[PDB]
């Protein structure tokens, strides 16, 4: 019937389709662009995140004077990143390819949803629902000033495999450079020990080792038909 | 055997129950949006994402560039549909157990074809489009601004911009040290009844009182396809 | 075994769209692009039943605040609608009334038999349509969308309203409670960009287009629906 | 031995308030607190006789841009005022024309023989002026503000401007280019709070203060002049 | 003299002469604001702080908690007070040495006295204020915007705020890569003129055309007191 | 009465120049966050040397009279001491060592701040001495794109301590203040032109190497 079902490496290598799903294309990780320091994300569980061709400035603009500019000012645009380690400059134009998520478009049969658990288990997809992957509850991101966004928790972009701290990384339009900034924040929904209410959050740090431990899981399913 | 979600908010303590025609998939606490290093992000009250199993005041938590993670140390915000129930006299925050009765239960549902709203911008109910047929009906959700102003909106095509009960503050606000409570600046934007003559007219600006507010409320209906 | 596939068309025109082939009308309205109220934007995606609306007013929306009082057109808030080619009165001052009719664009909500989505070339060539979908209109990649304190929002890459039928430099007009409405010269379209496959790792080469060469640089869309 | 010592102050009343002793009088005018314009909000410390102009207006300003075209009243831009005792409208609806005049607090602008400060006690009681410093007037402790999308500004802590000799929940009213003014419930006005030495590294103990009881919990200040 | 400065701003590629009675300290380049992470940052027009020794489209770096600064590698801004230099025909941003010609002068000078602006609010000099005497009358400048509408504004009672040359286009904007140019929001905000009879009246909206906008600016007079 | 404000970038208050009487001394302000709008003070004025700390200073109210305090969600923010920053936030008492501390002095002239926007200390103007030497601080952000900035003619952007991150963040409700990775510090850059540099050359300055790149500046007084 057409349903898309997207889905994100966080490596450089496309993702596989799944067997009798046909590829529709494949592309880099677009996370969003940001237009007069305004974010205008793409949900990662829809096709319009999968970009076949990139650029650290894939888009331009116009004013009513009929004149637009390309690549002509200050803006950004922010994908998806591989789980690479992170580099201490930034990195520019073929040395970009090795840090940018790749994606890939399938043509499914049914919708995928995802459905988190807000746990340290697995959350069971509904009856008469399969699983197609698990994960981490990916919930919001902040970079530059207080722009950023997030994924809906139903789409399966809300739902990736590989936990990074920093899951995506920051392209300067003009000078062809990306680069991973301190103020980078990654937000997921947390682990609630409680079964349904939880009371006053006590405050904790979670260092390396200690934190996936604290992070919901996730697991993106599609309808058996 | 396709399957679509349909969410549903009830807007009390009480699980709401599935519209006719789909069958329940499991129930939650609606969630309108968090507010996270001061940026908002809302999940589509028509979506599953506004339904979550778990309460908490902060449900989330935040990682950095030095794989240091910090969970309700600063200072975010969660923000849940809301209950009827009034809000305490003293009108100081309120925090643990006593927070359950303010928030709002959900549904989520499994249908066998697609949903949609419709907004009749009048104070008469839109009829389903052809071929669709009735879930429900309510008042026209739009928007919403809280803390700093941020806040997010609902999608107009959304089961999510029909909302059954019409409430001048349907939402409460939360925050990450414990505490909910509802603030003068929580404001809540809805379509508006507009007569065929106003359209090309500037509008007549009114401000309503209690007992004339939701009679001033654009309409939906909330269909789904027939199969 | 319709399972109840939308797909909303702007004529960007004072005419109302018509219902692409395949596809079947159930309403039409006016083409609403966002709103900001106390000065936050709030975006309905062009390819959703959201950005049509079945009445126009310069505000479509009240507000209200938990001492349960409303206020309607009483403030400064905005609403935004794609428009048609009127063009701006030579007085560059706002319209109001009446007059707001011409420019505003109407739009058609209509129903498809299987799901339906844009694809962009990022080029200046119309992409093809996946194998097995065929063609419901072809555009340009319209993007998002900023105007008055740089608020706005956008569309999804893969909706139909990321595929503009008609490239404008100005597709909206900004309208205020008061019942103004004006075009401005911070009102900015982003539209993707034409890039080369050997230029993707490439620092952009800048380019300033003026009226005649606009459309130069503006990646192209079609949009799909499955083929049952 | 004047150097051009200047110290504003603002009546919050229709009548003009009077320099303070030791100080000459230059001039008086509106109490302007700040404006909006495109969105973004830029204040006038009210100590400092930009916050006093002579003209009064809901729309104190234009803007232009690099097409020469300026624009006056002509979008959705605001204007803030302190503002005097005069109770809302009971309809609470917007108030407009010749009915603004009573909401809109005077200011004078005055020339002081030396430098002029002010001090918080951050208690309920009035802090002394330096050892040598005399006394202009005494207040409650204004910081900052905000109202539309939680634009504001505020006021260095040691101008006289921080320091208002009439405490007031709502110290100023919101205008419109359109020519409305009204006060709204996100009009934050923010003042220093009472802080026990001993508790100033503890946790702070949370207050609802209602009518009646507002001030128990706002500090004190007192505008202060070098003598000779 | 205790050491108060006043600084002047020619809007023109010449230094500007500091005004009777006061000496020059030095000259520079004309810096309107900064904008850094988003964050814009002005420097009174009136003050030292926004005459700089050296020009540069990036005249700051910035440092992280790691104890890491970057310079010029991300998205910042610097905004400088223009010349009467017309924008290239071809519109395209301006690079290196070409971007002097567009970028004003200012000198800061030392003078025996305080120093203030005064504001008429109409198309006449407002009067210096008793025992005042004037260095300079201008065109009241309020505040500006320019990318993502963010921006800053000056004191009204700081010279800052009263520009000797009205221009629809006061400002340039530069960016960390090395580009100068003119944007179409580049809003510059001036106080109206207004009349006795408009105070309290709705205001009369006006769009103004080039050879009719200075003329509906308020102007104003930069004093110093006498001593 | 001209004030000068001193801030000391350590626990311990600073002594007042000499000739100049101290008026108080207190924590070093930088801004408060109220409805996630930063309100900043002028390190160079005596509103940014509040007598006594709280990582909650201020309260709010709005026109249905009723004022909140400590009752949502505010911050303040204050200048750093040079101390290790912690690796959890810190609360109550374990927050004192991490307040940079202020002296308000009654002087006889006015004080200014000149930037050389070059590794060479800029001179005073003729006619004035110098108070201190340091480097040019610019502006800073944290939560959001919430911060400010130091106007370059007050003693305030001019510190005597480089600090990549000079301040700190103070949880109003919770008690308790931290340093997050979001925090930057802005400064003038030292620049090898003579006064028009031509398209900047992106850099990445790590520890030991950066003090070199950063505008230096003194803090003067008129000679009376």
């Amino acid at each position: 019937i057409g349903y898309l079902l997207v889905k994100h490496s966080q490596t450089d290598q496309e993702p596989m389709c799944p067997v009798g799903m046909n590829k529709l294309w494949s592309g880099y990780s677009l996370l969003y662009f940001e237009g007069q320091e305004k974010a205008h994300n793409q949900d990662l569980g829809l096709a319009g995140s999968c970009l076949a061709r990139f650029s650290t400035m894939p888009f331009l603009y116009c004013n009513p004077g009929d004149v637009c500019y390309y690549a002509s000012r200050n803006d950004k645009s922010y994908w998806l990143s591989t789980t690479a380690p992170l580099p201490m400059m930034p990195v520019a134009e073929d040395e970009i390819k090795p840090y940018i998520s790749r994606c890939s478009v399938c043509e499914a049969p049914a919708i995928a949803i995802a459905v988190h658990s807000q746990d340290v288990s697995i959350p069971h997809c509904p009856a008469g629902w399969r699983s197609l992957w698990i994960g981490y509850s990916f919930l919001m991101h902040t970079a530059a000033g207080d722009e950023g966004g997030g994924q809906s928790l139903v789409s399966p972009g809300s739902c990736l495999e590989d936990f990074r701290a920093t899951p995506f990384i920051e392209c300067n339009g003009g000078r062809g450079t990306c680069h991973y900034y301190a103020n980078k924040y990654s937000f997921w929904l947390t682990t609630i020990p409680e079964q349904s209410f939880q009371g006053s959050p006590s405050a904790d740090t979670l260092k390396a080792g200690l934190i996936r431990t604290h992070i919901s899981r996730c697991q993106v399913c599609m309808k058996n038909l | 055997d396709h399957g679509f979600l349909v969410t549903r908010h009830s807007q009390t303590i009480d699980d709401p129950q599935c519209p006719s025609g789909t069958k329940i998939l499991y129930h939650g606490y609606s969630l309108l949006y968090v507010q996270g290093n001061e940026r908002a992000h809302g999940q589509d009250l028509g979506t599953a994402g506004s339904c979550l199993r778990k309460f908490s005041t902060m449900p989330f938590l935040f990682c950095n560039i030095n794989n240091v993670c910090n969970f309700a140390s600063r200072n975010d915000y969660s923000y849940w549909l809301s209950t009827p129930e009034p809000m305490p006299m003293s009108m100081a925050p309120i925090t643990g157990e006593n927070i359950r009765p303010f928030i709002s239960r959900c549904a989520v549902c499994e249908a066998p074809a697609m949903v949609m709203a419709v907004h009749s911008q009048t104070i008469q109910i839109p009829p389903c489009p052809s071929g669709w047929s009735s879930l429900w009906i309510g008042y026209s959700f739009v928007m919403h601004t809280s803390a700093g102003a941020e806040g997010s909106g609902q999608a107009l095509a959304s089961p999510g911009s029909c909302l059954e009960e019409f409430r001048s503050a349907p939402f409460i606000e939360c925050h990450g040290r414990g505490t909910c409570n509802y603030y003068a600046n929580a404001y809540s934007f809805w379509l508006a009844t507009i007569e065929r003559s106003e359209m090309f007219k500037k509008p007549t600006p009114s401000t309503l009182k209690a007992g004339e507010l939701r009679t001033h409320v654009s309409r939906c209906q909330v269909c789904m396809r027939r199969t």
